[PDB]
């Protein structure tokens, strides 16, 4: 029982993280017809050819000077001085016209994606966050409509509905002709990704005692960690996302062969409080948690490395929130790992000629300091909350989670057009915040 | 409102069984706990029990008391047997506090307890 749940966890990893892979953006430049039959004519300096022919753009403005404009200089049928073609036609290189980019651009990279192939760059871009939002929407939509399919059928026909229905949506998406129907296999499947997913953690919580829930708990972020650090292994052999994408479909195929109430809980001014912080923290360490990856697998110079150094550090975590129990109080830590969250993104804006092996041991230190408050919310819902309020406010905060995820993509990718430090100064003021509320917690007069 | 019951006086630290109440909305959003007065002593803690069903003890009786949840009478139970003379004090029914301290250290409620002798 417990391979199968370990199995199914490991296989719903990637299905949140793998637009690192399937969706990365490559340098590119606009082509123009003729430029190569000069480069036969002269191949003094192919490298320099593109100094020769891209413009020069300036500081800040490269995104859209370089990578989505050309010149107008027919090269073709021209005599040229084999050395500075553009210094001998004009004195001045600012002054000749310009226009929009044509023929699909050229892309350096031996693989492929989604981007190199439907053409998402220039004023396209924008659509590289609907991949996101849609599946972030249909997390939301599966959430509410997952409770009528366990009635009128059964609980056990809907977990082969949902497997085989993941199964074929991911194959048919590795088997798309055009951009939407992309999208809609996206939404397609992002309802029965979860909806398959949150019964392996009601089963194992179900059927293990009250005893090792803890240890099950861990051994599921394990199996978390050992499905994302597998992932990092394929797409180093299969650089095509088509292949990649069969590659994670297919395993999926082969191996399917005097009661508690919510309405008690906002009568007494006691528990109307702390109802309420905890909340707001889950969703605040929420959308930080889905916004620094993403930041993460943006700015990459060494993408195999970092995800590997950053997925590796995540069960000494888990191991210091276990310790931390029975032996010193339950905010301490959670102050202590929230304020860490956000002195390390205040830092990370303020290092430029320290690259290379400083930005590594940050994010490892920010991504622990993050992964050790999320436990620690989890263990005091265990401890302090009933079943039925816990059993809903597991929804909730799915609800809750899905909306931040709904809205996350989009702030993130658009807000570094006006400078690349600004999605920085948003999580460092959710962290030094986050880390204020908590010590409304104790109540007030309380005697020794 | 927490009240208490049970006590008496053994002949030679037989068993006996403690009874702990509770109101209702104490009994089901926050953790339980019995602590000693040990005369000569300001206070002594014995164990918990919260809503996961996780137990505690205490390093000086482990192995020999057992305390058991009943949520049918809304009521905490202890288990006291094979005692020894050294056990003399007044027993009360507490909830501590989380949050601040240690976890067991501070306390918000208490029911002036009951007193048995061995």
């Amino acid at each position: 029982a417990f391979l199968i749940l370990c199995l199914l966890s490991a296989a719903f990893a990637p299905i949140c993280v793998g637009i690192v892979f399937l969706g990365f953006t490559p340098d590119h430049h606009c082509q123009s017809p003729g430029v190569a039959e000069l480069s036969q004519r002269c191949g003094w300096s192919p490298a320099e050819e593109l100094n020769y022919t891209v413009p020069g753009l300036g500081p800040a403005g490269e995104a859209f000077l370089g990578q989505c404009r050309r010149y107008e200089v027919d090269w073709n049928q021209s005599a040229l001085s084999c050395v500075d073609p553009l210094a001998s036609l004009a004195t001045n290189r600012s002054h000749l016209p310009l226009g929009p980019c044509q023929d699909g651009w050229v892309y350096d990279t031996p693989g492929s994606s989604i981007v190199t192939e439907f053409n998402l760059v220039c004023a396209d871009s924008w659509k590289l966050d609907l991949f996101q939002s849609c599946l972030n929407a249909g997390f939301l939509f599966g959430s509410l409509g997952v409770g009528y399919f366990a009635d009128r059928f059964g609980r056990k026909l809907c977990l082969l509905g949902t497997v085989l229905v993941n199964a074929v949506s991911g194959v048919l998406m590795a088997f798309s002709p055009n951009y939407m129907s992309m999208l809609l296999f996206r939404l397609l499947q992002g309802l029965v990704s979860k909806g398959n997913w949150m019964a392996g953690y009601t089963l194992i919580t179900e059927f293990v005692g009250s005893g090792s829930r803890r240890t099950v708990a861990i051994m599921y972020q394990m199996a978390f960690t050992v499905g994302l650090v597998a992932l990092t292994g394929l797409a180093y052999a299969l650089p095509h996302w088509r292949w990649l994408q069969l590659a994670v479909s297919l395993p999926t195929f082969l191996f399917l062969l005097l009661s508690p109430s919510f309405a008690d809980l906002f009568r007494t001014p006691r528990l109307r409080k702390r109802t309420f912080i905890l909340m707001y923290l889950w969703f605040t360490d929420s959308v930080l948690y889905q916004g620094l990856i993403l930041h993460m697998g943006a700015t990459s110079g060494n993408l195999y490395l970092d995800f590997l150094y950053s997925a590796l550090v995540e069960i000494p975590g888990a191991f210091i929130a276990l310790i931390t129990i029975d032996r010193v109080g339950r905010i301490y830590p959670m102050a202590m790992s929230n304020l860490l969250a956000g002195a390390a993104c205040l830092v990370m804006i303020f290092i430029s000629p320290d690259l290379h092996w400083l930005n590594i041991i940050i994010m490892c230190v920010g991504r622990m300091g993050i992964t050790i408050a999320i436990q620690m919310i989890c263990l005091v819902n265990a401890e302090l909350y009933p079943t039925f309020v816990r059993n809903l406010g597991v929804m909730v905060c799915s609800s809750l989670c899905d909306i931040g995820g709904i809205i996350t993509p989009f702030i993130v990718f658009r807000l570094r057009e006006v400078w690349q430090a600004l999605p920085l100064i948003l999580f460092a003021v959710l962290g030094l915040l986050a880390a204020g509320v908590t010590l409304l917690l104790p109540e007030t007069k309380g005697v020794a | 409102q927490l009240q208490e019951s049970g006590g008496g006086l053994v002949q030679a630290g037989g068993s006996l069984r403690l009874s702990c109440a509770a109101s209702g909305t104490i009994f089901y959003y926050e953790i339980m706990g019995w602590y000693r007065q040990a005369p000569g002593k300001e206070r002594e803690f014995v164990a918990t029990i919260d809503q996961g069903g996780i137990t505690n003890y205490a390093d000086s009786v482990k192995g020999r008391f057992t305390i058991s949840r009943d949520n049918a009478k809304n009521t905490v139970y202890l288990q006291m047997n094979s005692l020894k003379p050294e056990d003399t004090a007044v027993y009360y029914c507490a909830v501590p506090d989380v949050f601040v301290g240690r976890g067991w250290d501070y306390l918000i409620y208490w029911g002036q307890g009951t007193q048995v002798t061995v």
